[PDB]
């Protein structure tokens, strides 16, 4: 099915009142009138601006936002370095080393997200196993430095500790849709 | 309150005052990026609101967003227009992409950073960083303007 | 079970098709009022 | 014809464009527009990885079309498989298939305007993108660049809930268009500086490969949704929007015109989406669901070659083109029978649109090179890939 | 699994034929995928003649070039393959039209016969190497101005032999050969095992 | 007096700014088009001269010779314009 | 005293100068959905202050130059749009000068050089071309613009801006004459280079502000502000003629203060509301739509008073 | 120690820690390039704000650039900057006497507590920097002072290498600009009419090469070496070809120097970093002394730069539209000589 956007159907012939009214079209600026209201209109409008720090623009469950491993609730952290998570990153991000604790536990000795590299797909938080890595939802996290923005396991371990309220909340709510 | 310490405590406070309420961005619109700014500039998240204004000509601008990936071609350019800034001038790198080259970062035609071609002052992460994100990082880049002490250090040079 | 589904019936209508309105005055009535104001300024 | 080497001159944008021109004095007499300054290597990155890990570049190629994009993987992925998504899946990717052409078209009708000179369309719709965005956001994770759209149905199902928002908005949004339209579709000025502007010939659209609404705003009727369905784009009903007089007015008109067609094909899709399962059930294709591989070890199994090694598409190769916002964005796939692909060559309406640039853009003064620029929706993205 | 209908695979097919008959001095192989697409493949040097008789011909008009590309099987002799997929917009129907060239033994450019080839080709040089003869203007596009060597060829680096940094000293951008911080991690991703006869 | 005072202020104003502004911070492009408005502007800034008197030359007891001379300048250089578009002139 | 009558006419031009960049930073915000400044000071009072000082601070570039114009040019810019506050008639003069609008159109034409001056200063091509723009514009609206007054003069008797307040007891000049307000508003927004008519600082970078930064950019840009002022306040005395009564002189200013602050929003509502026109297009409206307009309607305006028994008073 | 693995250039690594206190200066920014090139871990003492330092962070690369701020007056500050360094480098120095420095502190006094500490911290090797033609008894006070230093710091820190160079040629250096920007001035003053001052310039870039390759070779241990130039000049060339290149007009006119010292006191007494220092006139017809001595360039590995072939990059800057686009070709060369 088409539609003709712009075709004229036929030629109208001028009629003297068709012309006044197009000559007064050109002449008075009728139409240019016409978007002024608009505008006009719109001033009244209440402004859709938020105030930034102190309102802030609503992100559901699952945003990912910014990386974080969580732990048990016991206090072992969850990731076993199964390593998968390390295999399907697209980017090449996470750079992961492990070798058995001394408890005999399959832990990682190296955990290195490199968050310039990272394009926070979330496949990562799709891939792992136990969900010891997650997208958390903190968006905030720009840094003067270069280094900063690379992340090892210590500095990811802490996001978690420091999130794992709300990422708790966050997986709560949207595990029944994974 | 009197010392001549004071006086060029407060005045910097002045002067620091002016270039952190009227930062005008330069956006070299790279990428995508530069659409998660536009958001920026448009209504949910004023940036005006802030003093920044929407678009100033390289001459005229503070600061610098380089939002998108920087491949080896825009490089040379890059720091032309960085270079033919106003001095007072600062860089904030928007997204995984230029922060480091992202995806694309093994990339032959990629440069690994916008760091290594320009001096990079507020690192925004994210692949879309967000809006507010860049706008956190606009924040942040006021905090830095106003930590700068440079009448101090003329003053005890 | 409980999956994000079209209400039951289905939802409303919704509107597409351009809603400009045609509202102004007519052209002869609208010269009348600028060639009125000159008549009667320069008398 | 003093080259300008305009465009660094960050005046037209939709990228960085080294539109290097010999201009006597305000008149164009050559356009020689350069690329690749956002070349990153796309096409040769892809070849290193799995199909799932590349899925994430293609909505990077042209990311004001986001998703779109990813259909078109998609589809390819899923035709060298022999797999095709489940019935809801279908729907949802014409749902937001379509929002994300609105997406585009206020991309390019507000930016179009900047450019131009007027700046109160972009704030209007930006406000309506934003909400959109949103919907995105809900839906995938992020606002845009999602990766919803995998090669086998989507992701995650929807949201409970997002249907109904879908359409409040859907329900306004015209309002929206038509008050853009109470601006600009008549402004005694828009018109001026876009009417007989970069007019193009029919049979010259068809030979420089401009498939898009610069096919349609000629007046050629092409649209590969309903010559070449593609998902159930096909059970929807809508206009392809053709013009006559091609110039930049009248595709305009064309875009705003989609924008309105595409609300009566999200309205349906909201109205008519099925009860089902959003990923094919081929543990072999699709990743298995979480509770299944925490339970079942065919599904641990299956999880965990799928996310480590892939999918192992069987060879073969495919061309297959949707209808991107921008034109016809098609993937050519060659796949040996490994996980990561052989080659694919993204096939970006632009590509083409740019190249004719030069042959619409003769004898026009600097302002119409900006003009033009704008009625082609460049993504330099798509174009330098 | 994907619905299939044979109505087109028999279409096709038809076409490939009635193609071949029409063009058997340059036509090697024409196959249809088990996805309904037609593959016809042309010697080199049938480029001009096999591209005019689809782009003007009344039983298949294939007026638009969607796309030109070059896969690169560095075993096969002739190492790349020009691929050109054209439309119909009268038979709502696609070809391929695939040719076979080496490194340094050039092919024909269609410009003449789609205008839209002017940049692929352009693409199709700067990124494997092939030469198109009487090409109005071929010269790199996307690569950059001083690139050397050509990119998306299976026999060079991803991070490729040169990366930019701006050197105080001499106040410039400056290329060095790469010193990359994380080199790509080759993961081995083959599985010993096959999947069918295919 | 009254207006150079004001008018060395005017001045001074300015070179104040543009002095702390600069003290505080421690080939061939022709076309006949642009030449040819240039002459048009003059052939028509002269006219405007020629027409600048008429405020005072109202008042002329003539009147009749006034408005006689006076729309035939008007009605001369217009068409001067007429043929300006005539021609490629005022085409750009 | 005539000192502190110099302050007053300036500075408080100055002051209301730096309010109108706010009050157009918002009612272009509010048009487009947005707040617009409020955060710095209260409701973004501080804030047209505020990038004043950035401005001032910030490196002149100095960019490669014809030094003295880079320095001189700005200077102009400022100087001759203030001095044509000097004779404002805002009820009473300040310098009351029998020909006054001709000392007005005079001091207009003057600022066409800074734009030409710049461009050639700076020593990009591309600024040589852009200050062509408005040079050739400036130049060309002015000949609609001057003949557009010569109609109004010959109907108020004198080219003192002081008699126009005796011309307009009765009724505004707009009622007669409004076919020349429209085109004496439209004229007004070519000269001060606004929205519709901004080709200038156009896509050249979205022209003689191209190498001006810091302290340079500032002097125009307050020149432009001031006039976008001005032009609309010579509106406000020529066709929209506020009531006088000579035992209260201040109402004259209160509505003079009011009508010149709806027309002045009305250019900041035109901005937002248009795209820009054309090169061409725009010296098309003036030499082909315009001139012809303002030429005979010049003649109707020498007839109109001698047939209807009319003619002006001198003084 | 660290095991030098890589090729060689950025994100390499050379094994070379080193704390370097006066990075910001002309000198200093080519000293922080090379070691960066090279992969060295270099540690920038830093008291400028951070905004003055940017440009040397894209120079390095992660995490091989440190900036620490310190404090002259505070010798705590000094001693946390050498905790983890084997080499430092010491490149203070300044040209006008500030308000609260003076010549003995900027040459002298700092120099010393630095190499003090730097010892107690166990740093392999000082590389200390004076003027060249340094008497206990040159009329410059700076001169002299700075003949004080590399005297004491060889007490607090023995076999301390101490390069000496001449004054330097480079971009953004004074030698060169402060001769080309003598155009403001109308007539360009030249005591004994620029004769007699026979001076040899000498590279920035090769006094940097030339210090960094100091760090990485064990030849040099209380070596004084003095990188000095690949050709000398009378100052009456010197200043004419610069002009010649700025192409601006060349007035020599020959001012008593008793009379100009006073000039330099004049300029001397602004508050904003005086152009020119008593302690600088006397400096630039201070004659360079002769080359015999522990040689610097091509001793430690660098063969000189000769004038004329980066003069022209340097003195661009100060030609007008009219001559940018010519060539050094064009230009004439000045005369050397050997006297
Ligand atoms: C066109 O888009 C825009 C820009 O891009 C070019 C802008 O940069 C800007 C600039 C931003 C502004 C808020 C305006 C800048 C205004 C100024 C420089 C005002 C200067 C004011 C003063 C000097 C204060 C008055 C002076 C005195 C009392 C001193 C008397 C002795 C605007 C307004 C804008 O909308
Ligand atoms: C209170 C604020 C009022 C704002 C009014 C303008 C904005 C609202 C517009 C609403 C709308 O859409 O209708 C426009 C309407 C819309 O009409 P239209 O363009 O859709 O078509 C109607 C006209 N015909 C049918 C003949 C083509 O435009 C008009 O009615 C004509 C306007 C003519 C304007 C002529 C120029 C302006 C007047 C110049 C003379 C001076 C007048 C006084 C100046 C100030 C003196 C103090
Ligand atoms: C007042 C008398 C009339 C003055 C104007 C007519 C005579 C002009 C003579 C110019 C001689 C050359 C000259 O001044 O060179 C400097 C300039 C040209 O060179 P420049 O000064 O641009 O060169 C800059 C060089 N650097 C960057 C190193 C500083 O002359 C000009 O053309 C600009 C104006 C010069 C001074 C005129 C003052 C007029 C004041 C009016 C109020
Ligand atoms: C006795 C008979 C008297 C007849 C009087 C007729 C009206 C008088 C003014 C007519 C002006 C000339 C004209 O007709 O319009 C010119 C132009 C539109 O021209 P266009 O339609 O493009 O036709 C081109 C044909 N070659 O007009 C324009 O495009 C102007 C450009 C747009 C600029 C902004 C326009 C909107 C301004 C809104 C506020 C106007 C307020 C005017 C009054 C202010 C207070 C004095
Ligand atoms: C900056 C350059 C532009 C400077 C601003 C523009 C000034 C334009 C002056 C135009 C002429 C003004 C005038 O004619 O008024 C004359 C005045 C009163 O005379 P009159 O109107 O006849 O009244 C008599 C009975 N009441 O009484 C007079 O006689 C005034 C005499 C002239 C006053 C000029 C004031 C100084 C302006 C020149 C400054 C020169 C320095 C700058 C040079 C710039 C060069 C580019
Ligand atoms: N022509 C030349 O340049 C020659 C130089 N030399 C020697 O080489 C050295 C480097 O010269 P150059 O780079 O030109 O010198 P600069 O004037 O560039 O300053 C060098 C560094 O010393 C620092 N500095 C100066 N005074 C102090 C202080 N009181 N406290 C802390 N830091 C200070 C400065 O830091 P900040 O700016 O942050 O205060 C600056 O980064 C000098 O010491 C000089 O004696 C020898 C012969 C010729
Ligand atoms: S997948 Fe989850 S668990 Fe396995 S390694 Fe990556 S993070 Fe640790
Ligand atoms: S960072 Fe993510 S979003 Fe920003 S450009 Fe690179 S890819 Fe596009």
């Amino acid at each position: 099915t088409y539609k003709y956007v712009n075709k004229k159907e036929q030629e109208s012939e001028v009629d003297m009142k068709s012309a006044t009214d197009n000559a007064a079209r050109i002449l008075m600026w009728t139409e240019l009138i016409r978007g002024l209201g608009m505008t006009l209109s719109y001033l009244f409008r209440e402004p859709a601006t938020i105030n930034y720090p102190f309102e802030k623009g609503p992100l559901s469950p699952r945003f990912r936002g910014e990386h974080a491993l969580r732990r048990y609730p016991s206090g072992e952290e969850r990731c076993i370095a199964c390593k998968l998570c390390e295999a399907i990153c697209p980017a090449q991000a996470i750079t992961i080393e492990a070798e058995p604790r001394a408890d005999g536990s399959r832990r990682t000795t190296r955990y290195d997200i490199d968050m310039t590299k990272c394009i926070y797909c979330g496949f990562c938080q799709e891939a792992c196993p136990v969900d010891a890595i997650v997208e958390g939802p903190n968006f905030e996290f720009s840094t003067e430095t270069h280094e900063e923005l690379l992340y090892n396991k210590e500095k990811l371990l802490n996001n978690g500790d420091k999130w794992e309220a709300e990422i708790a909340a966050n997986i709560q709510a949207d595990y029944l849709y994974r | 309150r009197s010392r001549a310490e004071y006086v060029v405590t407060k005045l910097d406070d002045l002067i620091n005052w002016a270039r952190r309420s009227s930062l005008w961005p330069m956006t070299f619109g790279l990428a995508c990026c530069a659409v998660e700014m536009m958001h920026m500039a448009a209504p949910r998240y004023d940036m005006d609101r802030f003093g920044v204004v929407f678009r100033a000509s390289p001459r005229q601008a503070d600061v610098m967003i380089v939002a998108g990936t920087l491949t080896n071609k825009m490089a040379p350019a890059l720091r032309k227009v960085y270079d033919q800034m106003p001095e007072p001038r600062y860089v904030v790198s928007m997204g995984s992409c230029a922060n480091g080259g992202g995806y694309y970062h093994y990339s032959y035609s990629v440069v690994r950073g916008c760091d290594r071609i320009v001096p990079v002052d507020i690192y925004v992460p994210g692949c879309p960083p967000t809006a507010e994100a860049l706008l956190y990082g606009i924040l942040q880049l006021q905090r830095k303007i106003k930590r700068e002490q440079k009448l101090k250090i003329w003053y005890r040079r | 079970v409980k999956q994000d589904m079209p209400p039951p019936g289905g939802y409303g209508p919704i509107d597409y098709k351009r809603n400009l309105p045609r509202r102004g005055l007519s052209g002869y009535s609208m010269f009348a009022v600028g060639i009125g104001a000159l008549i009667f300024g320069y008398w | 014809n003093m080259t300008l080497n305009f465009g660094p001159q960050h005046p037209a944008a939709h990228g960085v464009l080294r539109l290097v021109l010999e201009l006597s004095g305000e008149m164009v007499r050559k356009c020689d527009p350069h690329i690749g300054l956002l070349h990153r290597g796309t096409e040769k990155l892809i070849e290193y990885k799995t199909y799932l890990q590349a899925l994430p570049y293609f909505d990077r190629l042209d990311y004001v079309s986001m998703m779109c994009n990813e259909q078109a993987y998609s589809i390819a992925v899923e035709k060298l498989l022999n797999i095709q998504p489940p019935p809801r899946a279908q729907w949802i990717r014409v749902l937001f298939g379509e929002i994300t052409r609105i997406l585009n078209h206020i991309m390019a009708v507000t930016t179009h305007a900047l450019d131009i000179g007027a700046m109160t369309p972009f704030f209007w719709m930006f406000e309506e993108r934003e909400k959109m965005f949103e919907f995105y956001e809900r839906v995938s994770g992020a606002r845009m660049h999602a990766a919803y759209i995998r090669p086998g149905g989507v992701h995650q199902d929807l949201p409970l809930g997002l249907l109904d928002d879908i359409y409040e908005f859907s329900k306004n949004f015209s309002l929206r268009i038509d008050e853009v339209e109470e601006m600009l579709t008549n402004n005694r000025i828009w018109r001026n500086r876009t009417v007989d502007i970069g007019v193009v010939t029919a049979e010259d659209a068809l030979n420089y490969g401009f498939s898009g609404v610069m096919l349609r705003g000629s007046g050629i009727q092409w649209d590969l949704r309903k010559t070449q369905p593609y998902d159930v784009y096909d059970q929807v009903e809508f206009d392809v929007p053709i013009g006559s007089r091609g110039d930049c007015y009248d595709r305009y008109l064309c875009r705003v015109e989609e924008m309105r067609q595409s609300l009566r094909i999200i309205e349906q899709c909201l109205n008519k989406m099925p009860p089902g399962e959003i990923k094919v059930d081929d543990a072999k294709v699709s990743p298995p669901k979480r509770a299944e591989m925490k339970t079942s070890m065919e599904s641990l199994i299956h999880h965990f070659k799928l996310y480590t090694e892939g999918y192992q598409v069987p060879p073969g190769a495919t061309y297959t083109a949707i209808e991107a916002p921008k034109g016809e964005f098609g993937v050519y796939l060659v796949s040996d029978g490994s996980s990561r692909p052989y080659r694919c060559k993204i096939k970006a309406p632009g590509f083409a649109h740019l190249a004719g640039l030069d042959k619409m853009s003769k004898g026009h003064m600097l302002a119409d090179v900006v003009a033009i620029i704008g009625t082609q929706d460049i993504v330099f993205g798509e174009i330098d890939r | 699994v994907r619905p299939r209908s044979d109505v087109t695979h028999k279409q096709l097919s038809a076409f490939g034929e009635y193609v071949a008959e029409i063009l058997p001095k340059y036509v090697q192989q024409v196959q249809v995928s088990c996805l309904d697409e037609l593959e016809i493949c042309i010697h080199p040097d049938g480029v001009i003649p096999t591209l005019t008789f689809l782009r003007d011909h009344t039983n298949a008009q294939f007026k638009s070039l969607a796309d030109l590309t070059a896969v690169d099987v560095p075993t096969r002799q002739n190492r790349f393959e020009i691929v050109y997929n054209l439309l119909s917009l009268r038979f709502n129907s696609r070809i391929r039209v695939k040719t076979y060239a080496d490194e340094l033994t050039p092919i024909d450019s269609i410009v003449s016969v789609h205008i839209a080839a002017n940049w692929y080709e352009r693409e199709v040089w700067d990124m494997f190497g092939v030469f198109f003869f009487n090409h109005p203007d071929l010269r790199r596009i996307l690569t950059d101005y001083g690139f050397e060597g050509h990119p998306f060829r299976k026999d060079f680096p991803l991070t490729g032999y040169v990366e930019l940094r701006y050197d105080d000293e001499v106040k410039r951008v400056v290329a060095e050969p790469v010193e990359l911080a994380q080199e790509f991690r080759k993961f081995d991703l083959n599985s010993p095992w096959e999947a069918f006869p295919a | 007096m009254n207006l150079y005072t004001v008018i060395f202020i005017n001045i001074l104003l300015s070179l104040t700014l543009i002095l702390v502004a600069f003290w505080l911070p421690q080939r061939l492009p022709f076309s006949m088009k642009f030449f040819l408005v240039a002459i048009t502007f003059l052939l028509f800034d002269l006219e405007i001269a020629l027409l600048l008197p008429l405020p005072w030359a109202i008042q002329t007891i003539k009147t009749s010779t006034m408005m006689i001379m006076a729309f035939i300048l008007v009605t001369i250089l217009s068409l001067g314009l007429a043929y300006e578009w005539t021609q490629k002139g005022l085409e750009w | 005293m005539f000192f502190i009558n110099i302050l007053t006419l300036l500075v408080p031009i100055l002051i209301a100068m730096a309010f109108l960049t706010l009050v157009e930073r918002k009612i272009l915000g509010y048009m487009q959905l947005r707040k617009g400044p409020n955060i710095v000071g209260p409701y973004g009072i501080l804030q047209p202050f505020a990038d004043a000082m950035k401005l001032f601070m910030k490196e002149p570039m100095r960019p490669t130059t014809s030094m003295s114009l880079f320095i001189i040019a700005p200077t102009l810019s400022l100087t001759l749009a203030l001095s044509l506050w000097v004779p404002l008639p805002m009820p009473h003069p300040l310098i009351n000068l029998n020909l006054g609008i001709l000392f007005i159109l005079a001091t207009s034409s003057l600022s066409v050089y800074s734009i030409l001056w710049s461009g050639w200063a700076s020593n990009s091509k591309y600024s040589l071309f852009g200050a062509l723009r408005a040079v050739a514009q400036t130049i060309s609206y002015e000949v609609t613009m001057a003949i557009i007054l010569l109609s109004v003069l010959l109907m108020n008797g004198s080219y003192s801006l002081q008699t126009l307040i005796t011309t307009q007891e009765h009724m505004w000049l707009l009622l007669p004459a409004w076919p020349m307000a429209m085109m004496w508003f439209i004229s007004t927004l070519a000269e001060t280079n606004r929205a519709p008519f901004d080709l200038t600082e156009g896509e050249s970078e979205l022209g003689f502000n191209v190498e001006y930064a810091a302290g340079p950019f500032a002097l125009f840009f307050m020149a432009e502000y001031t006039n976008i002022i001005l032009m609309n306040a010579l509106t406000t005395i020529i066709f929209l003629g506020p009531l006088y009564y000579i035992n209260l002189p201040e109402l004259y200013s209160t509505n003079f203060m009011m009508e010149a602050l709806l027309l002045s929003s009305t250019f900041l509502w035109i901005r937002a509301s248009y795209p820009r026109f054309r090169y061409d297009q725009l010296m098309h409206l003036l030499w082909k739509n315009f001139l012809p307009l303002t030429l005979a309607l010049c003649m109707w305006h020498i007839s109109l008073p001698i047939f209807t028994a009319g003619v002006p008073p001198y003084m | 120690a660290v095991i030098p693995h890589g090729k060689g250039g950025r994100s390499s690594v050379s094994g070379v820690v080193a704390t370097v206190f006066g990075a910001t200066g002309f000198l200093g920014r080519y000293v922080v390039n090379h070691l960066g090139r090279m992969g060295s871990q270099v540690i920038i003492p830093y008291r400028c704000d951070v905004y003055d330092i940017m440009h040397l962070r894209l120079m390095g690369d992660l995490g091989q650039l440190t900036f620490l701020e310190w404090d002259a007056r505070d010798k705590d500050s000094i001693r946390k900057a050498v905790q983890h360094s084997n080499v430092v480098i010491n490149l203070i120095g300044r040209e006008w006497e500030t308000r609260n420095f003076d010549f003995e502190d900027v040459f002298v006094n700092i120099p010393r507590a630095i190499a003090q500490a730097s010892k107690e911290a166990g740093v392999e090797r000082f590389i200390h920097v004076s003027h060249l033609n340094a008497s206990m008894k040159s009329s410059s006070k700076s001169l002299r002072s700075k003949a004080v230093g590399e005297k004491e710091v060889r007490s607090v820190f023995p076999e301390a290498i101490i390069i000496r160079p001449s004054d330097i040629f480079g971009r953004e250096d004074r030698f060169l600009n402060h001769f080309a920007n003598y155009r403001w001035f109308l007539a360009v003053p030249l005591v004994s009419l620029g004769f007699k001052t026979v001076k040899q310039p000498v590279y920035v870039a090769d006094v940097s090469k030339g210090i960094v390759n100091a760090t990485k070779d064990p030849d040099a241990v209380g070596k004084t070496f003095a990188f000095t130039g690949p050709n000398r000049y009378l100052l009456f060339h010197l200043v004419k070809y610069i002009f010649g290149m700025t192409h601006r007009t060349f007035i020599p006119y020959p001012l008593p120097l008793f009379v100009y010292s006073w000039i330099g006191k004049l300029f001397g007494l602004s508050p904003f970093e005086p152009w020119t220092t008593k302690d600088k006139v006397e400096r630039i017809h201070i004659s360079d002394v002769m080359p015999t001595d522990l040689p610097g360039l091509e001793d430690l590995g660098v063969q000189p730069t000769p004038l004329e072939l980066k003069s022209i990059e340097v003195l661009r800057r100060h030609r007008t539209y009219r001559w940018l686009s010519s060539e050094i070709e064009e230009t004439k060369p000045a005369k050397t000589v050997n006297y």
